């Protein structure tokens, strides 16, 4: 038995250090298929032995175990294997289904949270009971109103929709999430998950509108984890997690700043339909973000905002009084275009 | 849980005569357990 | 004297001093000697050489120069001797010492 | 902005008359969303979706870029590199000696 | 654990490179470190 | 349609010489999966193999379009599909 | 041709920039020859030996054989040969 | 002032801007940061070289064991 | 251009740098001007 015996050597070609050895000794002992050589590797949470051995090239892979593995290393918590997985080939389209999405909420591996709380608290206010059994599956529409709770306001989540509450009384690509980052971002911002949702954050589209939604969740968490009396440490990381994903969104405007003016404010304005038709200076309005706001893009577009449908832009006030007390002066006036900025309340 | 137990290495430094049993009983098993030698130690390693 | 001159080149490339490089050469040989016509007079010159011409042009980062002519053009001798008595005269003079 | 905005036009002293103008819309959609929004199109749309990915990957190599150029980054980099050059150093001048007394024996059997 | 180590070798007592020594002492407590392994050794404070 | 109608393409039809193996021809390919003219005595026909291919996994998602011809064929027709069907510039 | 490809990976994660990076290979050695038949059809490729995935377009060349290299080199001069002799834009 | 002062007043900014251009390379280039942008790109091309010696080493040294073998 | 263009031993013709310099003035390349003026090109005969 010649094949299990595996011989480090000082100096030369013998692995250069006794790990590889030992763990690539390991793996072709167990001499199993690549998805058990990768749970393996999940579960010793090495991700350069996974990359440089499982991952080589010509290596044959059964059908449905990537994504398998995919949610393994995503409820485990592994940011560096759903990267090292998204780089192979495994995309989140194809991937995040209701049914997974479920699955990830109710999981128990990974870090603590208080997710479970939120959820009791707003099942004790929707129905006056009290304390969930613990053989409970967290549904959908259960998050969505945890959501609305912490958003505030007149927040609406698309899972409270009529849509999505039909979608799910009928099945429990119609079931697959068309913009599925948008989901994982806030799934790991719920369950206290911060470089998930930081890494989740770089991929896919609206990154201002989930930075400032992941920040006003922090924030509203971090509230609510103080006023039930729970451990403070996890309401000052909730309160840095706010404050990181603050920065970014503000980092984020400074970049749009400085690339395009009119394409930051057309950034600023434009309505967020995964996100209860709201704006992202209503989001950061709605977050307290001061830096957001007192940021100069953010000003001049509230000064254009202020204007109305009016160029003018030069000696304001007296010429506005001049309108009001003098009807035959508002002729007179340089007015804006029919579309060149139309802010509108109900279209 | 995907149906796989614990892994099981044996790291041998040096040794004398025992050793080349305890891995002959390593090696002659069900299921199987590989073993990682290191050379530079001398005796059974380096006959190994 | 080209590699003299690169030298020189990168000396006050990155150097702050002033080397006192005087150079010798015939005064028939160099390119443009109408340019080099005056009394007391700064006069352009050109650091273009022609491949055509057989004349070359002086080294563009030398301080002073001794062009020594014999009445001939296009021809050299007309400076080592007068190099070596002047060499033989300045080794003459006693140093400050 | 908001709350001039959302207020009537009319000023307070002549606001009763804007007041019975929403009382009488009312009780006519009785009878047969609080923001400024831009509502663009879809091609305009995928245009501000790239010019957010633009932005995005400029912000994050920009931050990698200012990570690796800091004056901390390469004095780090720099003391592994020097550690690592002289373990090997070490390595090549023993390989170095062996070789001499190969030399040594080689010229004897010679 | 996530890994089981069975590090056996010779009850006497014995010395080794210094480097060799350095280099797997590193390796020994990298992967019992990073795996969160256990390490099955003889005990007694003898040899390997 | 015009790339059928334009490139050709050859196909194995033989008297499958064994040479080695048995199951070997000289085209290599196995004795019972047959559908130059020197010892392979191939056929001309047109094309069934072209279009775009969607590379799924390793990493990035890349569409490549792609063409079967025949290794005769003169090269101006070629360039004149990387030029017009394909739309790449000189 | 891999390190070409690992090239134009980076480039993918270097920048937008597109390379038309055309491949020239035998027809015969290519791995999962069924799954590339259709006329002007998005046919899906797994990543004999396999197609490099960060390629732009193929100009896949059939002598009849399969499995053996040589069914490309005299097109692919040719084909050099006639782009070269075609006058640049200047 | 004349001609003549024209010229060396000429050739005196000609000294200023020679004297600015050369002090301000000499401070760049006698800071810290340069000095470690230098020192760690000179230690990358330095490290690269001596692993290759390195690697030359052991097969020469391969080289003198067979030749003294055939001794 | 400087590598190899601009190397020792190639002839150069009449007026065809100073339509370089025009060339290099009008597509705002700083760096070939610096190069063109170290080989010789004189702004004072050059500039009409």
């Amino acid at each position: 038995k010649k094949e299990l015996i595996t011989v480090f050597r000082m100096g030369s070609e013998g692995h250069q250090d006794i790990d590889l050895a030992i763990l690539t000794a390991l793996l072709k002992g167990a001499n199993a298929s690549a998805p058990d050589q990768l749970s393996l590797a999940l579960a010793w949470n090495r991700v350069d032995i996974a990359r440089s051995q499982i991952f080589i090239y010509g290596q044959q892979w059964p059908v449905g175990s990537l994504e398998q593995a995919m949610l393994d290393a995503l409820v485990l918590d592994r940011v560096d294997f759903v990267k090292l997985l998204i780089e192979n080939g495994v995309s989140m389209h194809r991937f995040l289904t209701i049914s997974r999405l479920e699955e990830l909420y109710n999981t128990r591996h990974g870090p603590s949270n208080t997710l479970y709380h939120l959820v009791r608290d707003v099942k004790k206010r929707e129905y006056p009971k009290g304390n969930l059994p613990p053989d409970y599956r967290i549904s959908l529409i259960d998050i969505g109103l945890v959501i609305e709770y912490l958003m505030g306001g007149a927040y609406r989540c698309n899972y409270t929709r009529k849509r999505f509450r039909t979608l799910y009384h009928n099945l429990f690509e119609i079931n697959h999430f068309p913009f599925p980052f948008h989901e994982l971002m806030v799934w790991a911002v719920l369950m206290k998950r911060q470089k998930m949702a930081l890494f989740f954050w770089q991929h896919g589209e609206e990154a201002m509108a989930k930075a400032l939604v992941a920040c006003k969740l922090c924030k509203a968490m971090a509230h609510e984890a103080s006023e039930n009396d729970m451990v403070d440490d996890i309401s000052q990381e909730l309160n840095h997690n706010s404050r990181d994903f603050g920065q970014l969104a503000v980092e984020l405007l400074d970049q749009s700043y400085k690339q395009d003016e009119q394409l930051a404010m057309k950034l600023l304005t434009y309505e967020l339909k995964n996100w209860s038709n709201a704006t992202c200076l209503q989001l950061a309005v709605a977050a307290k973000h001061r830096d957001f706001i007192a940021h100069t893009c953010s000003q001049m577009l509230l000064t254009d905002m202020w204007m109305g449908r009016l160029r003018m832009r030069k000696n304001s006030g007296l010429k506005v009084i001049l309108g009001i007390l003098l009807p035959p002066s508002i002729l007179s006036l340089e007015f804006k275009n029919k579309d060149d900025m139309p802010y509108m309340t109900q279209a | 849980r995907i149906g796989q137990g614990v892994p099981v290495v044996a790291l041998i430094v040096e040794g004398g005569p025992n050793v080349i049993s305890i891995v002959l009983e390593y090696l002659r098993d069900t299921p199987p357990v590989p073993v990682v030698v290191c050379d530079g130690s001398g005796r059974a390693s380096d006959i190994l | 004297i080209r590699h003299v001159g690169d030298a020189l080149k990168d000396h006050a490339s990155k150097s702050r001093g002033k080397i006192c490089t005087i150079g010798i050469a015939p005064w028939g040989i160099v390119e443009n000697q109408e340019d080099l016509i005056g009394r007391d007079v700064v006069r352009p010159y050109q650091t273009m050489s022609n491949p055509m011409s057989k004349l070359t042009v002086l080294n563009s980062m030398h301080s002073h120069f001794i062009l020594a002519d014999n009445g001939t053009t296009g021809k050299y001798g007309a400076e080592v001797k007068l190099r070596r008595q002047l060499e033989k005269h300045i080794s003459l003079q006693k140093i400050n010492t | 902005i908001m709350t001039f905005h959302e207020r009537p036009v009319l000023p307070p002293p002549l606001i009763i008359f804007s007041h019975m103008t929403m009382i009488f819309q009312h009780l006519c959609c009785r009878w047969r969303d609080y923001g400024l929004k831009l509502f663009i199109t879809d091609d305009e749309l995928k245009k501000v979706h790239d010019f957010e990915e633009q932005c995005i990957e400029e912000y994050f190599r920009e931050k990698d870029d200012r990570f690796n150029s800091s004056n901390d980054e390469r004095i780090r980099v720099t003391s592994e590199r020097v550690e690592n050059m002289s373990m090997r150093l070490e390595e090549v001048n023993e390989r170095e000696h062996s070789m001499k007394a190969s030399l040594q024996t080689v010229d004897i059997r010679l | 654990p996530k890994l089981l180590i069975s590090v056996h070798g010779g009850l006497q007592n014995f010395e080794l490179q210094p480097k060799l020594k350095q280099v797997f002492g590193k390796g020994l407590i990298k992967a019992a470190m990073t795996t969160g392994a256990w390490i099955f050794t003889g005990g007694v404070n003898t040899g390997v | 349609s015009w790339i059928e109608r334009a490139f050709y393409k050859r196909e194995c039809v033989h008297i499958i010489p064994s040479t080695k193996d048995p199951h070997r021809c000289c085209c290599g390919r196995l004795i019972g999966q047959h559908v130059w003219s020197i010892s392979k005595h191939t056929q001309l026909s047109p094309t069934d193999a072209f279009g775009t291919i969607e590379f799924q996994g390793g990493g990035h998602s890349n569409k490549a379009m792609y063409v079967r011809v025949s290794f005769d064929t003169k090269p101006d027709l070629l360039l004149h599909l990387m030029t017009k069907e394909w739309q790449l510039e000189l």
